[PDB]
């Protein structure tokens, strides 16, 4: 599986790692 | 001057196939990675082109259209082409682009020139020592408008014997009275008289003219050891721009790769 | 506006504030300064030539200097320090340098002192009317040289004429230097001077003993012609240096935004410019003067969250800048931003108020 006009990304609560461990 | 070249004779409107030349950047941006649209006039892939031959009575110098740009692609040793004619009347009526290589600056002018009536850039009364040194395209000129100079260089004007090892393709086109010209020089290893495969024209030079251009002429190179000239042996072609879609294929280093006519 | 507790209430239009995590704001690095670039403005048009010529031409056969496909520096008509008279109409002189032209012109020649006053627009005269007329749209400048010392001769220097005579005045920068003979009276003159009949051209009586309104004055015209036509010769532009790391405005040949300027890994071919992303912006530009490379990074922004527990709690508030790092400023960086008002700690709890990244916050001793 594969910017500056107000635009932006905010990142997840839960990180991979933190998805893993569950 | 008044006589025209007794030794020419116009060939038949033969043509071939171009698979992908008349590519070359619309603008000065760079883009890497990518591939991007644009809408401009380009030369149609696999299109037809009108061949053109030059030598001793199979030698063609007419004057062609320009209603929508051309495209040049000579295939020579010695340079055959050495400028070109631009404008409506292509005499001293009205104003008249004229480009000259002498292979040292890239001469550019804008004058009611006096065109003779079969012009050339050839020599003549090369006996002994020719050294391939010049020995008139144009009687008078006067009332000019535009003057222009390339810088510096060295043109290799001399033959050579063998298959032919060179290939320049240019582009000519005026955007909205700036003459815009693209160029491109590159070895070939010739088959049948135009190599086949891709490449990108990149610009040579902005002309702000402001000149309305209808037509065209090529000024061949003639010899002789203005009417019982000669001529060696070359050829060349020439194409027309149209308004088709194209894409671009650009590499991590911004340069054109490949395309695709939509 | 006075703590960030009350952008909340004003936010969210209440006078209380519940607990969790709230949006009030947007940050935004504003410009300090602005980078004005252009390519170099060598090869200046010799003006000194024209203007401190070694030798003028006469007055009837004024001299007339094509200036074009240059850069056109104006600095000269007083910077020179050589004249005695210097006046411009429509355009002042300092304004030329920015201002772009078709064409423009060097009308010089050397009048006597009185004559200085003809070289006007609109004005008739003598040498006004005969030798050289002005259009009322006259939009140049006029540099006038005392020449007592240099274009003076004992007893009449005949180098230096003018046209007395003509049967009909000249046009805006017309010039005559024909010969025929003037008629006064109803009489023929028959190709030769007589009875009211003159000679059109006359010599001046420039020599050293002159007064001030007698004397020679080296007379230059800087005539301008801005036509339909593109332009060909313009001046000079103005420029500074480059800043860097920094959060600045841009002003180029061919490119304008705001942003931060750093050197990169990229090129420009010899006929490129400015680069552009997929989304047709700008991140890359190559400088006009020197030969870099510089990617143009924007200036930080990012929305502005306050991390609060209940009001009836405490008011005791942090703050958090999402996606920007510690630039402004009990700190501590994230991968979501910069989070202040808050102390880090190696233990883990349940999450309370959440962040982002897996970072969470709470209110405990």
């Amino acid at each position: 599986v594969t910017k500056f006009n107000g635009l932006t990304v905010l990142p997840p609560l839960l990180t991979d790692e933190m998805i893993a461990q569950y | 001057q008044c006589v025209n070249l007794r030794t020419r004779t116009q060939l038949p409107p033969a043509y071939t196939n171009s698979f992908t030349r008349g590519v070359y950047y619309p603008d000065k941006v760079f883009r890497s990675s990518v591939l991007h649209s644009t809408q401009d006039l380009f030369l149609p892939f696999f299109s037809n082109v009108t061949w053109f031959h030059a030598i001793h009575k199979r030698f063609d110098n007419p004057v062609l259209p320009f209603n929508d740009g051309v495209y040049f692609a000579s295939t020579e040793k010695s340079n055959i082409i050495r400028g070109w004619i631009f404008g409506t009347t292509l005499d001293s009526k009205t104003q008249s682009l004229l480009i000259v290589n002498n292979a040292t600056n890239v001469v550019i002018k804008v004058c009611e020139f006096q065109f003779c009536n079969d012009p050339f850039l050839g020599v003549y009364y090369h006996k002994n020592n020719k050294s391939w040194m010049e020995s008139g395209v144009y009687s008078s000129a006067n009332n000019c408008t535009f003057e222009y100079v390339s810088q510096p260089f060295l043109m290799d004007l001399e033959g050579k014997q063998g298959n032919f090892k060179n290939l320049r393709e240019f582009v000519f086109k005026n955007i909205d009275g700036y003459f815009k010209i693209y160029s491109k020089h590159t070895p070939i290893n010739l088959v049948r008289d135009l190599p086949q495969g891709f490449s990108a024209l990149e610009p040579l030079v902005d002309l702000p003219i402001g000149i309305n251009i209808t037509r065209f002429q090529t000024l061949l190179a003639l010899h002789r050891s203005s009417s019982g000239w000669t001529a060696g042996a070359a050829a060349y072609y020439v194409g027309y721009l149209q308004p088709r879609t194209f894409l671009l294929k650009y590499n991590e280093n911004g340069t054109i790769t490949d395309a695709v006519d939509c | 506006a006075l703590d960030p507790l009350s952008e909340t209430k004003c936010t969210l239009k209440s006078f209380t504030v519940e607990k969790g995590i709230y949006q009030t704001s947007n940050f935004r690095v504003q410009p300090t300064e602005s980078i004005v670039r252009f390519p170099n403005i060598t090869n200046l048009c010799p003006f000194g030539e024209v203007f401190n010529a070694t030798r003028f031409a006469s007055v009837y056969a004024w001299n007339r200097k094509r200036i074009s496909n240059c850069v056109a520096d104006y600095s000269v008509l007083y910077n020179s320090a050589s004249f005695s008279t210097f006046k411009c109409y429509g355009v002042s002189p300092t304004k030329l340098n920015d201002l772009c032209f078709t064409n423009v012109y060097a009308d010089s020649f050397v009048i006597r002192g009185d004559e200085v006053r003809q070289i006007a627009p609109g004005q008739t005269g003598k040498i006004a009317d005969y030798n050289y007329k002005l259009p009322d749209d006259f939009t140049g400048c006029v540099i006038a040289w005392n020449s007592n010392n240099l274009d003076s001769k004992v007893g009449g220097n005949y180098n230096y004429r003018y046209r007395l005579f003509r049967k009909s005045n000249l046009k805006p920068f017309e010039r005559d230097i024909s010969t025929e003979i003037y008629q006064a009276g109803s009489k023929p003159c028959n190709g030769v001077e007589g009875f009211n009949c003159y000679f059109p051209l006359q010599s001046y009586g420039f020599q050293p003993t002159n007064g001030v309104g007698y004397q020679p004055y080296r007379v230059v015209v800087l005539s301008f012609e801005l036509l339909h036509a593109p332009a060909t010769v313009c001046g000079p532009k103005k420029s500074t240096n480059l800043v860097k790391n920094k959060c600045v405005n841009f002003n180029f040949n061919g490119l304008t935004g705001t942003g931060v300027l750093t050197e990169s890994n990229k090129k420009f071919l010899p006929f490129q410019q400015f680069g552009r992303d997929i989304a047709d912006t700008t991140d890359a530009v190559r400088d006009p003067q020197t030969l870099e490379i510089l990617d143009i990074t924007p200036c930080s922004f990012g929305g502005v969250s306050v991390i609060t527990p209940g009001t009836n709690t405490s008011n005791q508030v942090a703050v958090l800048y999402q996606g920007v790092n510690c630039t402004e400023v009990n700190v501590f960086q994230t991968r979501a931003g910069c989070l202040i008002g808050a102390e880090h700690v190696n233990n883990s709890y349940e999450c309370d108020i959440p962040i982002g990244a897996g970072i969470c916050a709470s209110y405990q001793t």
